[PDB]
RNA sequence: GGGUUCUAACUCAGGUAUAACAAUACCGAGGACAAUGUAUGGUGGGUAGUUUGACUGGGGCGGUCU
RNA sequence: AAUUCCUUGUCAGGUAAGUUCUGACCUGCACGAAUGGCAUAAUGAUGGCAGCGCUGUCUCCAGCAGAGACUCAGUGAAAUCGAAAUCGCAGUGAAGAUGCUGUGUACCCGCGGCUAGACGGAAAGACCCCGUGAACCUUUACUACAGCUUUACAUUGAAC
RNA sequence: UUUAUUAAAAACACAGCACUCUGCAAACACGAAAGUGGACGUAUAGGGUGUGAUGCCUGCCCGGUGCUGGAAGGUUAAUU
RNA sequence: GAAGUGGCAAAUACCAUGCUUCCAGGAAAAGCUUCUAAGCGCUAUAAACGAAUCGUACCCUAAACCGA
RNA sequence: GGCUCAAACUAGGAGCCGAAGCUGCGGAUUUGAAACUUGUUUUCAAGUGGUAGGGGAGCGUUGUGUAAGCCUGUGAAGGUGUGUCGUAAGGCAUGCUGGAGGUAUCACAAGAGCGAAUGCUGACGUGAGUAACGAUAAUGCGAGUGAAAAGCUCGCACGCCGGAAGAUCAAGGGUUCCAGUCCAACGUUAAUCGGGGCUGGGUGAGUCGACCCCUAAGGCGAGGCCGAAAGGCGUAGUCG
RNA sequence: CCACUGUCGUUGAAAAGCCAGGGGAUGACUUGUGGAUAGGGGUGAAAGGCUAAUCAAACUCGGUGAUAGCUGGUUCUCCC
RNA sequence: GUCAAGUAAUGAAGCGCACAUGGUGGAUGCCUUGGCAGUCAGAGGCGAUGAAAGACGUGACAGCCUGCGAUAAGCUUCGGGGAGGCGGCAAUAUCCUGUGAUCCGGAGAUUUCUGAAUGGGGAAACCCACUUACCAUAAGGUAGGUAUCUUGAAGAAGCGAACGAGGGGAAGUGAAACAUCUCAGUACCCUUAGGAAAAGACAUCAAAUGAGAUUCCCCAAGUAGCGGCGAGCGAACGGGGAGAAGCCGAUUAAUGCUAAUGUAGAAGAACAGCGUGGGAAAGCUGACCGUAGUAGGUGAUAGUCCUGUAUUCGAAACAUUAGCGUUAACAUAUUAAGUAGGGCGGGACACGAGAAAUCCUGUCUGAAGAUGGGGGGACCAUCCUCCAAGGCUAAAUACUCCUGACUGACCGAUAGUGAACCAGUACCGUGAGGGAAAGGCGAAAAGAACCCCUGUGAGGGGAGUGAAAUAGAACCUGAAACCGUGUGCGUACAAGCAGUAGGAGCCUCAAUUUAUUGGGGUGACUGCGUACCUUUUGUAUAAUGGGUCAGCGACUUAUAUUCUGUAGCAAGGUUAACCGUUUAGGGGAGCCGUAGGGAAACCGAGUCUUAAUAGGGCGUAG
């Protein structure tokens, strides 16, 4: 049956992407937190 | 300990012993129940108790002949062999030399001799007095000890 | 000063497993089972130190009864005859005589029977 | 001690000009009202935080509690 | 009666026989008129009852086909599991015993079946009670608050 | 139409009916406000509530609690 | 190293963004064609030369995607 | 079991069995009492079942000092046997293994002792060589290659789909595509085969699509409005 | 597109399916792509449904080692 | 010899126990490249000259890591250094190097694209431009410019530890419920600095002989108070210290001298013989150095073998710290009215409206102005004290993303960072986010030429190396669970926690002048005998928990307080913070004891109550 993840690149990059993170103060805090943890993947 | 904020599984129904954190002290990689922190190990020893113990130690050293009074002990050159000779004639190769106003080249001559230390009477301690095979005290330092204790 | 438990735990478990030598299955192999089997073995041995003194008197009395009935007396009359004759021979020695020396036990029966 | 009228505060989610929104100017309509701040009475499960005893031949019901 | 406890009410119809059904009575525990009343063609994978057809639903199961099961070769799980040299019975006993008493029976070990017991597995019983536990919901419980509203002062003035 | 994953229904909706609110910067709703939806609509409209095609219809009670109107009197805040 | 043209049938594709009816009344903007404003190139005829960059394999009712 | 002048019952008598009770023998220990008197010695008396719990005495382990010591390649720690000593915790010696450390004694400090917590991690059992091997569309044989062929290739025959189980895409994936080579792992079996490993290759546009021009919903939004701050809204626009 | 009945399956081929039947099938229809509404909030032809296999208040992190008159566990030895 | 009756022994499909020898597994021990907690100092930022963080490239060589940026493991120069070298896994090839390489330190050059990202846009690492100058003639190339905001060309933006200041501000919890209250002005959100910040010079306290800003520490003191007077909350005065400072420019940024530092470096003592051993540093014998003797290595443990250590020391260049000088930016009040005070509502004060001073202010008001005003805890009088409504000000105090040196009764691979290893990785999740496992041959690869079996596989056996190969790469040691093989004994007529007390037989070692004892293995047969933990009145319980093994896993730490022991002093005992060339010595502030009674004043071996001098209460070695 239909499952929860239905991938779409535009939708992924528009809800979770780098510019979407940088558009908000809270998204920039997400990025600051990911960089402080040292993640090799900042954004999808 | 890093992480550990979420409940690892739900309380009932999984058939597992209930858990609250993955960093509980029961788990491998968990925190220490009663983790140690820095401690201050210094004690308050009473002034009179310290003085009386130094008194007791000095008397015991005389009583077992481990104290040697000399008029003076002055090395004329910062040279280890000179102090080795001066201590071999005194028959105390392994010695704590207590002198008032430790000379700034007797210190150098004593620095490299293994079981030999040179102290001024203000920086003598009970463990130093007990630890060395012999004590070589000048008469001036014995007088200072008379006054201090 | 961190203490590791490995070496002492090992030697501790080896003492128990050594006392469990010869037991069946897990009882000689695995510690949780061996340690119960060793404790129960000690419990049985304590109880049977007491019970063996009862069992051997049982055996001596049986042998004395047989020896006396061979000579025409029961145990309860033979022992009474010994106590009346002031004979202090214990049941262990009397059973030994009955088993290994029939003529001497005949003589003892004669003494008891003369005392009755 | 209440009304009435006025306009000049204030209002316009009216017209005209300013490109558009808004502001501004004027006109028009209202107008010391409305509205808002502080204080205050009412209303207020719309929303919150909580309480809602114990004994007891299981508990509730009844009874009891000094 | 989707409503009636007594209750399978009573009487009629249907069956050989009908606590259901249909019609009627009214003694409505405890119907009733827009929390609508009484009907109503059409409609409904809606509820009840009755027929024809049809049948392996059944009397009462038989035979047959395929896929497993079974045997061989290859691969190779699972829950469970204190340890087991793990029988019946009548007793006993923390009160329903493979394990205790007495007794009876029983050579050692598989495989195919089977599910009477191992108070079998599975899920720290949801029932029930307890805890000065939780939550969410209700209200004419309490105490607040939002909102709505009253008046005083301010913004706020003039004349009669 | 509905309880995705044990309930598809007699439940919800429905066209239709009634009550009630609302004169427009509407009532009402989101929002702290600005700004919005209602609606570039305007009482034959829009909101809330109940009922639920249709046919025949829809009795009595305003004591309670709401709602609407009234203000003679009683009581009554801040303030003074 | 051949043939390659006649009949009949026939789409839901095309004519057709058409036509006819209905009410529940049916995107926008640009390209495109014209008109002028401030201000100070355009239309034909050709000839030559150009048209960048990215994608392009393969699965896709699936063993390549979403379901460990 | 079996029992009848009992192996039943009543009334008496004498023997004997029978407990971790009592006695005997040896040993330990608590308290108290007496004396060489901090175990220095001998005794004596009364004691010594024990959960919750109180009191007393110790064992071992890691680490610090003692220790620039002492032990140790003539073999440390650890492992694994054996012998021996103590009331116990445990100590000592030693064979084998091991191959570089250990630590007397007395103090001192604890990450100081594990069988349970449906404890935590890893390893490995039992179930059990049991169930299953994923659509009942289906396979047979001959050749080939190969260590080996039911499964690969080729051939003949058979069967299945055919509004698909054929073909083209979008989305998503990203090399899976093609060739050669390999068969450990992966593939629910084998595999010479593969979407597996390894090495090479392969995607060619003015016209197909994107980009680009344009805008929808909806975003963002010089100025502007609003809001403790953060921010919210909104015009022109700018994206989409 | 849906999900009424039954068998099967229930350590499944599958964390909701298969098979055989069943309903709607020009409409209040189904479906692609993009967008909007966010947690006491949303959305709801209303089942407390749904809001990423999570819903009478999502998820993640943090307050936080919440609290737990409750349950479990609590490791060497000997003597009184 | 027949028959009859009776009675042994022998059996093993398999299984048990012990021992021997392996497999698996990876404990233990040793080890460390990594962590953890601090001390003494330094520093406290980076960025429009484009940061942090990335993407994509870059090599003789395929990937990853490291460095670097189309000048791409690098280019120039200035110093150091002196023989090797072209980063690691990780070697190979071509080569470079005394014409001074590699390497180290200072400076410079280059520095793709993304990202504040800044020419516009955007699904980050992409798409699309405009414009100036020049060159080209074609469809371009080179060098620039073009965001927004603030201030009048200069700045800003963004990022990043903790500590500061400020704007908002929970709840769980505690009160054995809960609402005041607590938690707590905490968590968290938001804003914004500096090396610190803030505060700071009296419109402050005190009531003493008065003192003299701020901050921090020890006391005062868990006192006075506050408080559903509950749970709790909790000062100040003053004393002792650290540090001291007062001003009206105690500002900021450059530049230039002088000094010092730092950023590479240099030299640097002294051991031999013999024996063992694979190897000597260990043993024996005898020497030497020492301003250098407990450093790390080296084939076992080294003052004399190496690197080091003691000691002495270097700088072309750049940074930093100070002192000086100078510049250019900003600042430079002149004594303070919408102020003090007041009404209402709140907040802060230890203080919850209280008898509530004092501070702050949303709302409404509103002085005096030195012949005046503020405070002294309602308020009034007197007395003391001090002048708000202008601004500033070092130190002593807070901290650690970092740099250097040093330290540890800190860990040692389930520990210590989550991370010793290509870890914030794999993996999981739409996402925010969650989040592992995983170290060790040997001294040196000497990492096993060659031969044999096998499919040119895997794996092994020889040969060889090595001290050692059950050290052979899954490699130190190599436990247990678990699973084999071998040997000995037992076991196929017998009912149950599997042992125990006895006990025959057999097997095996030793003695012993020779089948008897002793040791070991097994255990026919007899008696007895229902696991452990937990929880209970009571459990074989058919009540709980555990499949097993290994490893880990639970009464701590800090402070206060009371009692006990012990030690020192003793009617006295003891200092704290601090200072200290630091366990000492100094520091007597304070605390406890030495007297109690009473609400208190007050009195005191007494005192309280009372009219009472009575009675009665409480009182009469630390
Ligand atoms: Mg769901
Ligand atoms: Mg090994």
């Amino acid at each position: 049956m239909k499952r929860t993840f239905q991938p779409s690149v535009i939708k992924r990059k528009r809800t979770h992407g780098f510019r979407a993170r940088m558009a908000t103060k809270k998204g920039r805090q997400v990025l600051a937190r990911r960089r402080a943890k040292g993640r090799h993947r900042l954004t999808v | 300990v890093s992480g550990g904020g979420i409940k690892p599984w739900r309380q009932k129904g999984t058939g597992r012993a209930r858990a609250g954190s993955i960093r509980s002290p029961i788990w491998r990689g968990g925190g220490r129940a009663f983790a140690a922190k820095p401690q201050d190990w210094s004690q308050k020893v009473n002034r009179k108790m310290y003085r009386g113990a130094m008194q007791c130690i000095l008397a015991e050293l005389i009583r077992q002949e481990r104290l040697i009074l000399v008029e003076e002990l002055t090395i004329s050159a910062p040279k280890t062999k000179e102090l080795i000779a001066k201590l071999s004639e005194l028959n105390a190769p392994r010695a704590l030399i207590i002198t008032k106003e430790v000379d700034e080249n007797l210190y150098l001559a004593a620095r490299n001799i293994p079981h030999v230390n040179v102290l001024d009477t203000s920086e003598v301690d009970p463990v130093s007095l007990i630890a060395f095979d012999k004590v070589i005290m000048s008469v001036e330092a014995a007088k200072q000890f008379e006054e201090a204790l | 000063a961190r203490v590791k438990r490995g070496v002492q735990a090992n030697r501790r478990h080896k003492k128990i497993l050594k006392r469990a030598k010869g037991y069946y299955g897990a009882r000689s192999r695995v510690y949780r089972v061996a340690v119960q089997a060793v404790t129960k073995a000690g419990q049985y041995a304590y109880r049977d130190r007491r019970n063996k003194k009862r069992t051997f008197r049982r055996l001596w009395i049986a042998r004395i009864n047989a020896g006396a009935r061979l000579n025409g007396l029961s145990y309860s009359r033979f022992i009474n005859g010994m106590k009346k004759a002031n004979i202090t021979i214990d049941r262990r020695v009397l059973a030994d005589i009955a088993m290994h020396d029939a003529a001497t036990f005949g003589a003892l029966v004669e003494k008891a029977k003369a005392e009755l």
